[PDB]
RNA sequence: AUGGCCAGAAAGUGGUGUUGACGCAAUGUGAUUUCGCCCAGUGCUCUAUGUCAAAGUGAAGAAAUUCAACCAAGCGCG
RNA sequence: AGACCCUGUUGAGCUUGACUCUAGUUUGACAUUGUGAAAAGACAUAGGAGGUGUAGAAUAGGUGGGAGCUUCGGCGCCAGUG
RNA sequence: GUCCUAAGGGGGGCUCAUGGAGAACAGAAAUCUCCAGUAGAACAAAAGGGUAAAAGUCCCCUUGAUUUUGAUUUUUGUGAAUACAAACCAUGAAAGUGUGGCCCCUUUAGUCCCUCGAAAUUUGAGGCUAGAGGAAGUUACCACA
């Protein structure tokens, strides 16, 4: 897949989704993978993450589930944060903890609380796929915000598709093309063959045609 | 595993009950009736 | 008959090659078959031109074992 | 019931003859055969009705799978199943779905679903039948993946680590224990385990023989250490079995094992681990009780290893100077399983080479509980750049990621770097 | 009977046969009187998936060639 | 110089799913083999349509976004049920 | 199918198993103190050989568990062990010590490796070099030497 190719790919796509027709909200590029050669259950599923050098998604919202120093922390940052003590008065709730889980996409916990985060919400943050991140007392909570905002989840599952956020209409076109390419090549670094197991791609923006890059 | 001692240890197997002593008498016994299925003369 | 030959005929039953085979063995004879058969044949010393045992018979030894406890 | 045995079976297979010449349909036939099949008294008629239907439905599925006849069947199995629980007429159905599977007529979700309402089940067959059918299919997974893989003094040190990388990195890409395709075709996961556990286990009234009660325990710990579910309430039940005294402890232990997975908290596991080494380990405990104590152990470490802490780890890792052979490789396999993972908690005497010297370099890091892998670049592509960069300066005698697209060639030329610079730090 | 069992290197060849089921051919048992069950296994015999040769077909290559389906009888199944 | 025992680079008759072959027989293809009709099958495409174990307003293949789309009537998000 | 087939080098400090006498709970056994203690401990031979300011144990640095060329022994090539020769090193104040652990087919690769013999290019093949893997009985019908 050529690069040059790569690049006019997101040319268009940009040039729809700010110029010929633009959505109320920012869209988010993503890019969607098919696969081939490839057994779902009797290989492996493959799981890995890699940090994108920009934000793919800014409008994203991350829980702070830490000790009362964290919290402090938190608010100095401008970060939303919950305690122990709201996860006990959650009383193990699987409609409350199943909307804790849709409100917030991503979840920091610090290192004292992280082993007693399934004993307080259960099963609910494992079953969402949303299990916090630790955080110890000496990290910089604002990069650690940082990374987990720029990192991307690669987990096979059921079936042979898959689709990650590689970034928004709003940051600019190189830096979107530095996410592709790190997506890509992460995606193929982690497939066991490599590009013989990848069966197409796609990019497209919230509501966008798609652009096929294979 | 192809020498023969004249006596064999046993060999303590976790998770079961302990065998019987090698000088334990078991007196249990099943019988059996044998019937001859011939009708009278 | 490339089907009643031995080899398509271990194939068609399951027993892989270098399974041991003993001498003999056929669709109607198994091992334990020969080994109770070949008792019946057992009973014979091996002997070099002049007349000697050079190999004993079956339980036919001549050799004295060490009998200790 | 009241003809002649030869009449009727004669009977059975006209009747199956009559479906193979296109007289009759095949949901009529089943419809006839199915009723008798689950009421009939007669053994043998029983048994050839099976396998009449399971003729008719591998005749049926050979040239095409036939979707609308699998789904009758199927519901019909699942509407016999949920009339009566108490029932022992389920255990057909049971017996249906584990040949159709083996035969791999049926793939699908559904007889999965319909074998999970065998497993939350009053009767004792249908459950065990339901539990035997996600558990005893993980050998025929194994028969399959061997299927699959036929189808698919310095230098001997230089090569023994070699070998080591190489089986290191086939247990990266190896297929994972515990795994079957049923069980990944299980919906609810969490759900199932808990009713299973909640219905089964949990209860005291419950007059489950013990091998069936086991059984039950394998399906809930493979589930749970499979699909990586949290079931907090099972490990404070496994405290009362994990004694030398139980009958099967062993199977306890391995169930043990199999529940256990890295984001159990290590807050559970430590008292089930402390509870095996008073009760197993000790200066008045036997030589076989003391070696599948270790064992147990070393399977629970191996699944988590941040159950347990640094003392009690040195306490069992010197358990190798025991005269005992089975009870010092089980202390050694111990101390090797640490020694890859956490070398940190074992003595500088017990570390071994590649351990003290990685921790001396810096390499080796600490595991913490909920540290994910975080790659902020592919790994081998500073080695891919530096030979990119080492080929430009050949051609000049004669931010890879960042630019360029990975070549395939390219891929396999950073795998074989990264191969060699494993072995380079293996030396 | 455009047949069954045989002969013959072949034949526009021959035996049964100048024959036609009260016949021809292959067997076992062996005057007269008296005298069940099982198709388990091995034989024999009847009826869409598996196994599936040569020829033929499709794809790749510059070709040699390679890879794929399709695949009769027999075997398996019933 | 018989009969008997023992030995063989032993010979020969016979038997059998022992090995390698073969007469005969059976099956398929090409040719002998010409003149005409009617059918289907398999691929190739040019397309089109579909999804109930229960609960849920409906009849949920799945995956990722997504709180806004909008033909301006609404569909949405929210809530409910999974 | 899981598990075990063993951490080597340098320097420094200290003695082990066990017995006797003592110390709240503490007793046969938990920790502490002294005396006696030729190894009765430990060292990956369970009653072999050898080791006490060590070959044991702990602490601090380290990977001589590194390349290269011959010689010897077990005996063409190996493998193992033994003293060295050259380089690069480690450790210690240094002498020194350390080159490990007390004792015939199949298949892959070769840029500048050689042939396919009328010449050349590309597949393919061969060679050489360096690797990896692994055909039954019976004879009371008989016959011969």
């Amino acid at each position: 897949i050529t690069v040059a190719g790569v690049r006019q790919n997101v040319a268009e796509l940009l040039d729809y989704s700010n110029n010929v027709k633009k959505r109320n909200f920012l869209e988010t590029v993503e890019l969607q993978i098919g696969l081939k050669n490839y057994d779902p259950q009797r290989d492996k599923r493959f799981s890995g993450t890699v940090k994108l050098p920009t934000v793919p998604r800014p409008n994203m919202s991350i829980c702070i589930l830490g000790d009362q120093h964290d919290i402090d922390r938190a608010k100095h940052g401008g970060i939303d944060a919950m305690s122990a003590d709201d996860l006990k008065k959650l009383n193990k709730n699987k409609k409350l903890i199943k909307k804790l889980a849709r409100k917030y996409d991503a979840f920091i916990a610090s290192e004292s609380l992280i082993k007693q985060i399934p004993r307080l919400l259960g099963p609910g943050l494992s079953k969402a796929g949303k299990f916090p991140t630790p955080v110890s007392h000496s990290d910089d909570l604002s990069a650690k915000v940082n990374e987990v905002k720029s990192t991307v989840k690669f987990q096979l599952k059921k079936v042979l598709c898959m689709g990650v956020a590689v970034g928004n209409v709003g940051m600019t076109q190189e830096q979107l093309v530095a996410n592709i390419m790190l997506a890509i090549n992460y995606l193929v670094s982690l497939l066991k063959k490599g590009w013989q197991n990848v069966g197409s791609l796609t990019i497209k923006a919230t509501m966008s045609p798609p652009k096929r890059l294979y | 595993k192809e020498k023969q001692k004249d006596f064999q240890k046993p060999k303590l197997k976790v998770g079961k009950p302990k065998q019987k002593p090698s000088n334990f008498t078991d007196t249990s016994f099943k019988t059996k009736s044998i019937v001859v299925n011939q009708q009278t003369l | 008959g490339t089907g009643k030959k031995e080899k398509n005929r271990l194939l068609r039953e399951g027993r892989t090659p270098g399974d041991p085979h003993v001498k003999g063995e056929n669709f109607y004879r198994s091992a334990k078959k020969i080994k109770t058969l070949n008792i019946l044949k057992e009973g014979k010393p091996i002997r070099d031109s002049k007349g000697k045992i050079v190999k004993a018979a079956s339980f036919q030894s001549k050799e004295v074992p060490k009998a200790v406890i | 019931t009241t003809l002649d045995k030869d009449l009727r079976e004669k009977v059975v297979g006209s009747l199956v003859l009559l479906r193979r010449k296109d007289v009759i349909d095949s949901v009529s036939l089943l419809t006839t055969l199915f009723p008798i099949l689950i009421s009939s008294p007669s053994k043998s008629l029983r048994t050839l009705i099976y396998t009449k239907i399971i003729s008719d439905l591998r005749e049926s599925n050979a040239k095409a799978t036939n979707h609308k006849l699998n789904r009758t069947i199927q519901t019909v199995l699942h509407n016999l199943l949920t009339s009566d629980r108490t029932s022992s007429k389920g255990l057909w159905a049971c017996r249906i779905t584990r040949e159709l599977w083996r035969r791999q007529i049926w793939t699908d979700a559904r007889p999965c679903d319909v074998m999970k309402e065998a497993c939350l089940s009053d009767n004792e067959k249908v459950v065990v039948g339901g539990c035997r059918f996600f558990l005893g299919g993980d050998k025929e997974r194994e028969e399959l993946e061997d299927e699959e893989s036929d189808e698919d003094k310095r230098q001997k040190a230089y090569e023994k680590a070699l070998e080591k990388i190489k089986k290191q990195e086939r247990k990266k890409h190896a297929p994972h224990p515990l795994n079957f395709s049923a069980l990944h075709l299980i919906n609810d996961p969490q759900g199932f385990a808990e009713k299973l556990f909640q219905k089964h286990l949990q209860n005291l009234k419950n007059k489950f023989t013990l091998e069936n009660r086991l059984l039950v325990l394998q399906l809930v710990t493979r589930l749970v250490g499979l699909h990586k579910l949290t079931v907090l309430p099972l490990y404070s039940w496994f405290v009362r079995y994990l004694t030398p005294k139980q009958l099967n402890v062993t199977t306890f232990l391995a169930c043990l094992a199999q529940a256990t997975h890295n984001l159990v908290p290590p807050d559970v596991i430590e008292p089930l681990v402390v509870k095996i080494a008073n009760e197993f380990v000790s200066e008045a405990s036997a030589a076989e009780v003391a070696a599948a104590g270790l064992n147990a152990i070393r399977e629970v470490a191996m699944r988590q290893p941040l159950c347990m802490s640094e003392t009690l780890l040195q306490d069992l890792v010197l358990y190798q100077k025991s005269k005992d052979k089975g009870v010092m490789m089980a202390a050694k396999g111990l101390q090797s399983l640490y020694r890859e993972v956490y070398p940190e908690m074992l003595q500088k005497k017990f570390r071994g080479k590649e351990a003290t010297m990685g921790l001396r370099a810096g390499e080796i890091k600490p595991l913490k509980f909920g540290e994910e892998e975080a790659a902020e670049d592919i790994e081998g592509i500073e080695l891919l750049e530096k030979y990119k960069e080492e080929q430009k300066k050949k051609k000049v005698e004669q931010k890879l990621a960042t630019t360029t697209i990975l070549t395939p060639a390219d891929l396999a030329k950073l795998k074989e770097l990264r191969q060699q610079a494993k072995l380079d730090k293996m030396l």
